[PDB]
Order: structure tokens, then C-alpha cells, then sequence
């Protein structure tokens, strides 16, 4: 469960991401595809090379979903309901991949938040991304 | 990759008693039932709408047999699983776009299927040898991914 | 979530296990220690010899906890609360190991339930063990 | 575990800029803060009760130096990580009883620390190369478990 401090930390860190959320989303995807090539099996229809317009556009979608989760941090199972259904039923992405993107998102935030990405904040962000991942894999079976 | 002489003989002895048709159909069918997201690769197989439909599906049964036949061939190459599975690794990566986690799931389902069939004969040591095998095969199939 | 159909399947399958539970718990431990030797890193203080009475005793405890969770399948967070506390705070077993014991419990059930371990029952049992595992790792951080 | 030529030089170039003692204390500390069950091996280290208690803990820092020192030495042997880490693998299994999942978690924390320290210089290709390293090191440390 996210603690009061975790939600303070997540809100403050995502606050500092600010207008860069979409850029960071795309960066995290690129990081994931390069670092964990098995994740590319879910995107055979995408251009997955550096500077891809598809990846840039998808990063914005991922970021917006995260912004929404932050705004509804106490009701993620509902706020992300449609997205959970999409991943469980339409995309059928193996649940193991969510930790891979979560790690890539954390790395991206680390690379952009020198003052903000303290150990406590790192812990809270990791918990938050794990919780989003849990919601997104909650309807698989 | 390090199967011991005693593990090797345990694997081969049990395998000599395996009905690869039945076990293959059962393992692939259970994969699709227990982890239904794995059905994503098989829309062309037709009716996968219920457990009974999946299990009895002729295409699931045929593919299960084929997959476990290649697994069985692999057991002749226990010291070079990566070499023997290299072609199928590339295929599943580049042509089929199959996440290698699927191989790991199938391995564990195959272990359940063997336990179900053999009962007490699938002893803890025999299981442990088979765990080394299914891990090795899954790893070998994942090895050429890029 | 465990569906009403899952709960039906779990209760019937565990009903069939009956007084063999304790034995099956110990068997699943033995299977875990052999198949997944990294799990033995949590038991260096145990006697792991063949037929170990300590392992047998422990298997009974594990089984009794599962029997209780089945009996309280509509409210497992509360039924397993003290046990969740114990794993999160005292034992501190890495969450990754719960899937390994869960698999070994499934294999044990398969080896002892020829008639009952149908594909649908297998699915429900797997979900049930994952749900137990979820509760037992819920307080880790 | 196969790094390309450009990946090997990227790893080496970045590591030349790393203060190993510092980064090691930071990575071990972050491991114990982010995944607090990992504190289970360090009862003798004293106060681990808050993020600051962990991060500034002199024993945590001292241990992080030795851990990352061994890691750093291993970067000179990327083609033989299993050999390099064999005695440490045996030690962590037989004497220290450390679940190898801890090596995986530390790898990922280390990647986060490198990103935090280097900012934009920790590019997606540099990360990809370090992900190969950290996976290879964790697999090597796991390899002699039994
Ligand atoms: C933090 C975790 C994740 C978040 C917040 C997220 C969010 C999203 C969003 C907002 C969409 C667009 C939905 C729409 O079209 O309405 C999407 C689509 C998609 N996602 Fe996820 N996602 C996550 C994890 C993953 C992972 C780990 C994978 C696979 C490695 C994945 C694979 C896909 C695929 C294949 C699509 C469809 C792309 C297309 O063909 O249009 N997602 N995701
Ligand atoms: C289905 C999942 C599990 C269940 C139901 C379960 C249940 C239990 C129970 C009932 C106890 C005794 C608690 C007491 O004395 O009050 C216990 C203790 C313990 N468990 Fe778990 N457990 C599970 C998973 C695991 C896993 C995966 C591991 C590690 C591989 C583990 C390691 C331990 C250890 C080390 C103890 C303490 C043993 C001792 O020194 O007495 N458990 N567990
Ligand atoms: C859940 C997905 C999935 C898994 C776990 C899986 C697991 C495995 C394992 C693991 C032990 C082995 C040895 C294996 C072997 C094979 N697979 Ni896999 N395959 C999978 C999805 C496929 C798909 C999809 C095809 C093509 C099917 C078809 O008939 O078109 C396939 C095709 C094959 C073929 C046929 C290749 C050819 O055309 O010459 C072989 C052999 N395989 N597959
Ligand atoms: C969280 C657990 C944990 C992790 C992730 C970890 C990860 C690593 C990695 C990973 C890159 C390396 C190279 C490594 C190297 C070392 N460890 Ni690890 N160790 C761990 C727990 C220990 C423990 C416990 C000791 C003994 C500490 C003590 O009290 O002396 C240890 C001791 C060492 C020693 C000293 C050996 C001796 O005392 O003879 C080295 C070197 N290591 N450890």
C-alpha cells in the first residue's frame, strides 16, 4: 500500500516532471526496448529505432496514464480500469514486462531529477510504479 | 546446463514412458487455460472459448504435439541446448514475436502435467531434474532474442 | 480476484486433500528445496536431511495456514494477517520465492489428485496460491 | 551475456568516471531503503530504522565499498564472469545464505544510482550495456548455488 509519505513523494516528483512527462514516457520506452529486447515482441508493428515518431507518441499516452494515476492515487483500481481491461484482454502483455517498464521509468526519473530522486523518493516511486503495474495486471484471469 | 550423470539418467528414464501426443496436448492446452493471455498467439486455432474447447481443439492438440516433439529432440542435446535451439530461438523472436516468458510458463505447466500423469513416480528428485531441463530449454529458446 | 467459481474449485479440491494436507505441505517443501535450491537460503538453521522431522513439522504449519485461508477464502487479508506480518517484518523472505513454493504446492496437488486436477481446477488453484502469496507479501514495504 | 565492442567501451568510459567507494555505499544503502527486506542480512550493522539511518550508516557504507570493489574488479573480465565470481558465489551460498535475487535487485539499484549521478550522460544505449553487465554479474553470483 502507498503510505502518506509515498503519496507526498510521488506527487512532488511527478510535479517536478511537469510538462516533461510525455518526453520522459518516450525515453522510458526507448530505454526498455534497448535494455530488454523481449519487450519488443509486443510492438512488431512499431518503428522501434531511435527517434521513432510512434515511440514518441506512445510515450505521451503512457505518461498521461501515469498523470491520471497520480491524480487518483487512492483509487487506481478504478481510475485505470479501462487500461487494465485493455492490457488483460486486447493486448495480453505478459505480466512480467511491467516490472521492466517500471524500472525504465525509474531510471528515466533518476536521470532527470538530481535533487528530487532521494532514496526515500526512489522507494516511493518504485512502490507507486509497482502498484500501477498490479492494477494493470489485475484482470488477466 | 549442468545436468549430472544421475540427473540425465533420471530425465531419460521418465521420458521413455511419456506419451508425447497426450502430454504435449495437455501442456499447451493447460497453458492457454491457466494463463489465458497466452492465447494471443493462437487466434487462428479457432474455438478457445472454454477450457473444454481449448483442450479438445484439434489445432491446440496438433501444436502441443509438435512443440513437445521439438522439446523431446532437445533431450538428445542436454549439454548444448543453446546450440540445438538456436534456430527456433531466432524464429520465435523475429518471425513469431513470442515473449520468452511463454517458454517458462509452458515449462512449469509441463512439470504439472508430468506430475498429474505419473503421480508418486514423479518424485521430488525427478521433478528437480525436470526443473533443470525446462529452465535450460526456456533459456535456450530465449538466448538468440534481440 | 478469485471468482465464485474459483472459490468453489478450491474448496472442493482442498476438501479432497483433507487430512493429507500436512503431508502434502512437507512434500511441497521438499520439492521446493530440491528443485529451487536458492530457497534453502531461508532455512540454513533447519535440518534438511531426508525425512527431516523439522521439515515435516514445518510442512504441517504451512498446510494449516492454507487450510485456514481456504476456510476464509472470502476474507484472506484478515485470515492471514499475523502471517503476513511475520513474513514482511521478521522472516523477510524475498517475494520472488512465493511463486516457487506455489508451483511446488501445485505440483504436489497434481501428483495426488489424479481425478480432481482438471484444467479448470489447476487454474483456480494457481490463482488461489497467487492470492495467498499476494496477501503474504502485502506488508513488505 | 554478450556486450558489443561499442558497449564494452561505453561501460569502460563511464566506469572511469565512477567513484567506486561512493557509488557502492550509495547503491547498498538504496537497496536497503527501497527493498527493506534486504536489511535481513545486516542485523550487526546497527541502526537501519530510517532512510537516513541506512544511507549514512558507516557499516553500510563500508560494506558497499567492498561489494562494489568486487563488482569493479569484475568489469575487467566480462567474458568470464562466472569464473570471476565463482568463489564469491560459493561464499554467498554456503556461508552467508544470501538469496541470489538480492544480486538482481542490487544490479537494478546500481543502474538507478548511475542514472542519478550521471544524468543525461547515462543514455539509453549506455543503460542497455550496463543492464547486460548487471544481469551477467548477478547470474555469475547465482551460478554456484546448490
Ligand atoms: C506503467 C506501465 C504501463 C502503462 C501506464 C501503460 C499505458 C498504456 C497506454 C495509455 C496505452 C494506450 C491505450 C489506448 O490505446 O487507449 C497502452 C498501450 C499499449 N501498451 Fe501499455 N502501459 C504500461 C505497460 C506496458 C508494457 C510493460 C507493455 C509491453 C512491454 C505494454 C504494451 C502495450 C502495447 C503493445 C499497447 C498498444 C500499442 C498499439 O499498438 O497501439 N504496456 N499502454
Ligand atoms: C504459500 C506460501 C507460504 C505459506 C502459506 C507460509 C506459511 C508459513 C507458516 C504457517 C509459518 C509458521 C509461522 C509461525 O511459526 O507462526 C511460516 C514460517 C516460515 N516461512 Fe513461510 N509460508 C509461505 C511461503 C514461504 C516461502 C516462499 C519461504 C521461503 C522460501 C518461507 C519461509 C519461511 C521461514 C524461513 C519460516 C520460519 C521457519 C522457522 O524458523 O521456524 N515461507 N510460513
Ligand atoms: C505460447 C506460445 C508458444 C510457446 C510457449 C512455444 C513453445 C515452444 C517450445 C518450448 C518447449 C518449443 C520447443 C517450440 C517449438 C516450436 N514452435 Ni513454438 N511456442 C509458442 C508459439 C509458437 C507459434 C505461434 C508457432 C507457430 C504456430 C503455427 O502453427 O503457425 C510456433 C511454432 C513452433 C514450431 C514450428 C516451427 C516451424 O514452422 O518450423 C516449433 C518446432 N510456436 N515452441
Ligand atoms: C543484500 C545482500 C547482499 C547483496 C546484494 C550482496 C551483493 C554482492 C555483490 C554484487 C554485485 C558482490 C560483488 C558482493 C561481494 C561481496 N559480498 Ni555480498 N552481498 C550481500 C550480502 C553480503 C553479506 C551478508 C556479506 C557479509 C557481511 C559481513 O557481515 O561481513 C557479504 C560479503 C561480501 C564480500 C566479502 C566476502 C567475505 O567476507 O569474505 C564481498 C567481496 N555480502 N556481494
Amino acid at each position: 500500500v502507498l503510505s502518506p509519505a509515498d503519496k507526498t513523494n510521488v506527487k512532488a516528483a511527478w510535479g517536478k516532471v511537469g510538462a516533461h512527462a510525455g518526453e520522459y514516457g518516450a525515453e522510458a520506452l526507448e530505454r526498455m526496448f534497448l535494455s530488454f529486447p523481449t519487450t519488443k515482441t509486443y510492438f512488431p508493428h512499431f518503428d522501434l529505432s531511435h527517434g521513432s515518431a510512434q515511440v514518441k507518441g506512445h510515450g505521451k499516452k503512457v505518461a498521461d496514464a501515469l498523470t491520471n494515476a497520480v491524480a487518483h492515487v487512492d483509487d487506481m483500481p478504478n481510475a485505470l480500469s479501462a487500461l487494465s481491461d485493455l492490457h488483460a484482454h486486447k493486448l495480453r502483455v505478459d505480466p512480467v514486462n511491467f516490472k521492466l517498464l517500471s524500472h525504465c521509468l525509474l531510471v528515466t526519473l533518476a536521470a532527470h531529477l538530481p535533487a528530487e530522486f532521494t532514496p526515500a523518493v526512489h522507494a516511493s516511486l518504485d512502490k507507486f510504479l509497482a502498484s500501477v503495474s498490479t492494477v494493470l495486471t489485475s484482470k488477466y484471469r | 546446463v549442468h545436468l549430472t550423470p544421475e540427473e540425465k539418467s533420471a530425465v531419460t528414464a521418465l521420458w521413455g514412458k511419456v506419451n508425447v501426443d497426450e502430454v504435449g496436448g495437455e501442456a499447451l492446452g493447460r497453458l492457454l487455460v491457466v494463463y489465458p493471455w497466452t492465447q494471443r498467439f493462437f487466434e487462428s486455432f479457432g474455438d478457445l472459448s472454454t477450457p473444454d474447447a481449448v483442450m479438445g481443439n484439434p489445432k491446440v492438440k496438433a501444436h502441443g504435439k509438435k512443440v513437445l516433439g521439438a522439446f523431446s529432440d532437445g533431450l538428445a542435446h542436454l549439454d548444448n541446448l543453446k546450440g540445438t535451439f538456436a534456430t527456433l530461438s531466432e524464429l520465435h523472436c523475429d518471425k513469431l514475436h513470442v515473449d520468452p516468458e511463454n517458454f517458462r510458463l509452458l515449462g512449469n505447466v509441463l512439470v504439472c502435467v508430468l506430475a498429474h500423469h505419473f503421480g508418486k513416480e514423479f518424485t521430488p528428485p525427478v521433478q528437480a531434474a525436470y526443473q533443470k531441463v525446462v529452465a535450460g530449454v526456456a533459456n535456450a529458446l530465449a538466448h538468440k532474442y534481440h
